[PDB]
C-alpha cells in the first residue's frame, strides 16, 4: 500500500488524507513513492 | 482548507 511511515486516515467529513509519521506532517496528497 | 493536523501526542 503506502510507503514506509505513511498512514491513510479520514477527517470528520469522511475525506481521505495522509499522515506522514516519518516527518510528523499531514497532507491531502497521496504519496507516490 | 487543510487536513487534520499531525497528532502531536503520538510523537
Amino acid at each position: 500500500g503506502l510507503p514506509s511511515g505513511w498512514e491513510e486516515r479520514k477527517d470528520a467529513k469522511g475525506r481521505t488524507y495522509y499522515v506522514n509519521h516519518n516527518n510528523r506532517t499531514t497532507t491531502w496528497t497521496r504519496p507516490i513513492m | 482548507g487543510p487536513p487534520p493536523e499531525y497528532p502531536f501526542k503520538g510523537m
